[PDB]
């Protein structure tokens, strides 16, 4: 009865930028993890600490959703340990991550002739951000700490479009990914697999 | 538990585009991850493709893996080829057994401007002298390509003995280095009236001169 | 941003234990998502994996070296090590620390683990000889003749064993024009190297040149003064 809502994630309509990265809190509903692992459509699918195979059997406090989209050469860097601009800037997995990440292809959605631009990444900030930490600022960034009322010389926009053309290199192509983060706290279990 | 196989060398032109081949000897190459190490002379190495096709965040878009399993074999291919890409690369993949590396290739980028050596000699300290010792440093910079003789005088005579010269060795221009060392008794020093280091590169000679003082 | 370095003896007598550490900074070795190894390579050749370590004590071994290696890690001072026992001179090598891509499971279930590096240490020179340590005899190359609107001046480091030594300048305040040469290794079996500096002409009346010989293998360090 209590059917998990992941089809509302992984078949919504629209997916935001990596810089602007949006999370669903999944409790208490009854999980069918089958629904992931039966399907051939995932081009990353990769488990940390848990597979996939064994996740309907066990039960968790909470799950998170989170969801993004990268060009295809940049779903290397969602993975504990790595760094990189979308790592270091965008959205950062712990060293201690249980969970799985996955993505699929959708240049047939989120390419055009012409160039779809709207998909956002921060390329630049004071600091790396920690694990699952999020930037949505529009402010001009100063290397020094310098006030700055326009994009000039040591004074810089932290943000840039990826440029989605259909007939890119599939490194340059769009990827929506999502990432599934597992707790099981000393809180009651809320989410169960049908077993 | 198999082997890889690597090109001892590679040879290409800048710009142009190189492929290192490494080829598996039982198995298929495709049953397991293949990664690629790049090292420098005197540098740890760096992965620079892991997964058979994923690149480091720091490696050049111009560096790309690739698996072909009608000969056996992964790839790497560098486009765009530059000066900076002159090194070592391994391949690496592994069984259920142990992991296996490759043997290594040594890429060399063509073209590169012929450097004849600076050559910068020192005569013995006076710190060393009053120790009984003496020693003549010839140090050879900045030639390409890498392969010198030195010869020593002793007041224009050759000298023979007592001579111990390094084999040529990349610097990080990718033109090399050399230095040469004449071990002498004190007296032999102040008692010629100069001593020459004498280095040859394709056919022209740089010759330099210290006397007693 | 992960960083690693060994620690070594340098030197190791033929039957005896090689004993290595290396120190985590930027994690923890606590962490159970990834693998840590030893590399080596000797002096000409590529590269070999040594053993591969979790924070449970799981360990893979190479084979061929797998009745001689011991891997362990140390939580309470993040760090593991490596024990290689009854060296003899093929155990001569660089000897190289590193952390693995993590552990996963794909959509079907395997495991996939320590399958490939992802950061290296930077190296440490191993070398196995019956012969003793020795300290350097460090002389100054002083500037003479150091022709042109620059000047060149060294440091001379003699007689020296096992590698390696490392030579910087002022405290590594001067690293431009800095040229440390690999050493020569001389047929009594010992090595000398030097190290240059071109400097500016005029600065030699107003500032000092010393440089830091620091060879660790014997615990020895100089700071010599090059004057003209
Ligand atoms: C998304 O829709 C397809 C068909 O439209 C369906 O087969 C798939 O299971 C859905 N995904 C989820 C997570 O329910
Ligand atoms: C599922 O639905 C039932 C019916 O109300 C409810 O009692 C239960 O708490 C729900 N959740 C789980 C995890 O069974
Ligand atoms: C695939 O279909 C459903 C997924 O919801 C699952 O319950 C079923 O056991 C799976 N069967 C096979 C053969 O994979």
């Amino acid at each position: 009865t209590n059917l998990c809502p992941f089809g509302e994630v992984f078949n919504a309509t629209t997916f935001p930028s990596v810089y602007a990265w949006e999370r669903k809190r999944i409790s208490n509903c009854v999980a069918d993890y089958s629904v992931l692992y039966n399907s051939t459509s995932f081009s990353t699918f990769k488990c940390y600490g848990v597979s996939a195979t064994k996740l309907n059997d066990l039960c968790f406090s909470n799950v998170y959703a989170d969801s993004f989209v990268v060009k295809g050469d940049d779903v290397r860097q969602i993975a504990p340990g790595q760094t990189g601009v979308i790592a270091d800037y965008n959205y950062k997995l712990p060293d201690d991550f249980l969970g799985c990440v996955l993505a699929w292809n959708t240049n047939s959605k989120d390419s055009s002739t012409s160039g779809n631009y709207n998909y956002l990444y921060r390329w630049v900030r004071r600091s790396k951000l920690n694990p699952y930490e999020r930037d949505l600022s529009n402010d001009i960034y100063s290397p020094g700490g310098q006030s700055c009322s326009a994009v000039g010389p040591n004074c810089y926009n932290p943000l840039r479009p990826y440029g989605f053309f259909t007939t890119a290199g599939v490194g340059h192509q769009p990827y929506r990914v999502v990432v599934l983060s597992f707790e099981l706290l000393n809180a009651p279990a809320t989410v169960c697999g049908p077993k | 538990n198999f082997m890889l196989t690597q090109p001892h060398s590679m040879s290409e032109s800048p710009g142009k585009t190189v492929t290192i081949s490494c080829t598996r000897s039982s198995g298929s190459i495709a049953s397991n991850y293949v990664q690629w190490y790049q090292q420098r002379p005197g540098s740890s190495p760096t992965t620079v493709i892991y997964e058979d096709n994923q690149r480091p965040s720091g490696v050049p878009d111009r560096f790309s893996g690739s698996i072909d399993s009608s000969s056996n074999s992964a790839s790497l291919t560098i486009s765009g080829l530059k000066t900076e890409d002159e090194a070592d690369y391994y391949c690496q993949s592994y069984d259920s057994s142990s992991w296996v590396f490759g043997g290594g290739t040594k890429l060399t980028v063509l073209g590169q401007p012929k450097a004849n050596p600076t050559v910068t000699l020192f005569p013995p300290s006076s710190e060393e002298l009053q120790a009984n010792k003496a020693t003549l440093v010839c140090l050879i910079s900045d030639f390409y390509p890498g392969a010198v003789t030195v010869a020593w005088k002793a007041d224009g005579s050759p000298v023979k003995a007592g001579v111990e010269t390094t084999k040529p060795s990349k610097q990080s221009n990718n033109k090399y280095a050399a230095s040469s060392y004449l071990s002498l008794t004190p007296e032999q020093w102040k008692s010629h009236r100069s001593y020459s280091c004498q280095v040859t590169h394709e056919g022209s000679t740089v010759e330099k001169t210290v006397a007693p003082t | 941003q992960l960083q690693l370095q060994e620690s070594g003896p340098g030197l190791v007598k033929p039957s005896e234990t090689l004993s290595l550490t290396c120190t985590v900074s930027g994690g923890s070795i606590s962490s159970s998502n990834f693998y840590w190894g030893w590399i080596r390579q000797p002096p000409g050749k590529g590269l070999e994996w040594i053993a591969s370590i979790t924070y449970s004590g799981r360990t893979f071994y190479n084979p061929s070296l797998k009745s001689r290696v011991a891997i362990s890690v140390d939580t309470s001072k993040n760090q593991f090590s490596l024990k290689l026992s009854s060296v003899t001179a093929a155990d001569t090598a660089v000897y190289y620390c590193a952390r693995t891509f993590p552990s996963y499971y794909d959509r079907s279930g395997y495991h996939y683990l320590n399958y490939g590096m992802d950061v290296w240490g930077q190296g440490t020179t191993v070398t196995v000889s019956s012969a003793s340590t020795k300290g350097p005899s460090v002389f100054p190359l002083a500037p003479s003749s150091t022709s042109g609107g620059t000047a060149a001046l060294g440091c001379l480091v003699k007689d020296y064993f096992p590698e390696p030594v490392t030579v910087s300048w002022n405290s590594g305040a001067l690293t431009s024009g800095v040229h440390t040469f690999p050493a020569v290794l001389q047929s009594s079996g010992l090595y000398s190297l030097s190290s240059v500096v071109t400097v500016p002409s005029s600065s030699l009346g107003t500032q000092t040149y010393i440089c830091n010989v620091n060879h660790k293998p014997s615990n020895t360090k100089v700071d010599k003064k090059v004057e003209p």
